[PDB]
């Protein structure tokens, strides 16, 4: 069984633990749990071969920048998230993530996923953003985001009702 | 593994610094009006925003502090009930915070908001404590 070391970066809240958590679990979170730092594992079968995948859980605020990079060390794939309901998130994908990862690891591939994808059809999650004169990303401009920043595959999913969820770690898993 | 435990007790304890870092972001929960509270929790919940830097900062504290008193009062805080939910919950958004803070009414809001403004008084006793342990 083949170890895969994969490490999942993004803004806070843009629902990294969730993802990860619904998808080692089975189970959406019941509660939220702030991470600092966290991991955990799983062991699946992607195309007939079974995998022993390592999942790295971050914090995505400025204020442990320092911390992140202790979790990528041998790192043979990423995920690196934005929510597809907040713009700001996307942003940064750009402005700080990318950078970020190429700079510690120059050679890793990418995966950029775009979560909380059942929100993007949500009425009244649509209705809070044209208050803040803001619309959800559509798959165009993340797939844009993708090419633009050498992303191996664009991804959107949904921890909640596990829409993607699993072609996430199919296809990084697939990228190593 | 065990030695993972050992690694990840390595990097929270390392992470201690920083909590401090993300509590002084927390500092605007002292003035925050009822008002403010209904129209800026998600973004006070999102990001570094102040009640998420709290609640980030908090969890650091527990699970890094080497001082058990100190991981004590970091968790007594986190499962303090703001208006019927623990101030961990508060920190996040699309959970029952969320909903609590929509639909409440002005005097919920007033007792939320005064229970986060006693709230920060303790977050000083607990910051003496770890600047302590950090120097
Ligand atoms: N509707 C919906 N909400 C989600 C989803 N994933 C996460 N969330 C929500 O967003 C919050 C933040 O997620 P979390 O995983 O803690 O963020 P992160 O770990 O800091 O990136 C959670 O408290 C959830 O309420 C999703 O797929 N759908
Ligand atoms: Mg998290
Ligand atoms: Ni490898
Ligand atoms: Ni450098
Ligand atoms: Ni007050």
């Amino acid at each position: 069984p083949q170890a895969i070391k994969c490490v999942v970066v993004g803004d806070g809240a843009v629902g990294k633990t969730c993802l990860l958590i619904s998808y080692t679990t089975n189970a959406f979170p019941g509660e939220y749990i702030p991470t600092v730092f966290d991991n955990y594992s799983a062991n699946v079968m992607v195309d007939g071969k079974p995998v022993n995948l390592g999942l790295w859980d971050t914090a995505g605020q400025e204020d442990y920048d320092r911390l992140r990079p202790l979790s990528y060390p041998q790192t043979d794939v990423f995920l690196i998230c934005f929510s597809l309901v907040s713009p700001a998130s996307f942003e940064n994908v750009r402005a700080k993530w990318y950078p970020e990862v190429r700079h510690h690891c120059p050679n890793t591939p990418i995966i950029l996923v775009g979560t909380k994808l059942d929100l993007r059809d949500d009425k009244d999650t649509i209705e809070k953003l044209k208050e803040k004169k803001l619309t959800p990303i559509t798959y165009p401009q993340g797939l844009a985001m993708a090419k633009e920043i050498g992303a191996v595959k664009y991804l959107e999913c949904s921890a909640l009702t596990q829409r993607g969820l699993k072609t996430v770690f199919d296809e990084a898993i697939r990228a190593v | 593994a065990s030695s993972a435990v050992v690694f990840k007790q390595m990097v929270l304890q390392q992470a201690l610094p920083m909590t401090l870092k993300g509590l002084d972001k927390a500092s605007e929960l002292a003035t925050l009006t009822p008002e403010g509270l209904a129209r800026e929790h998600s973004r006070l919940a999102s990001g570094d925003g102040a009640l998420r830097s709290l609640s980030t900062a908090l969890a650091g504290i527990r699970a890094g502090s080497q001082v058990e008193e100190s991981r004590i009062q970091a968790g007594r805080l986190l499962e303090r009930s703001i208006g019927g939910i623990a101030l961990q919950q508060w920190g996040t958004t699309g959970g029952a915070a969320s909903q609590l803070v929509l639909d409440a009414s002005p005097e919920l809001r007033r007792e939320i908001t005064d229970q986060l403004h006693q709230v920060m008084s303790e977050v000083a006793l607990l910051r003496q404590a770890v600047e302590s342990e950090v120097s």
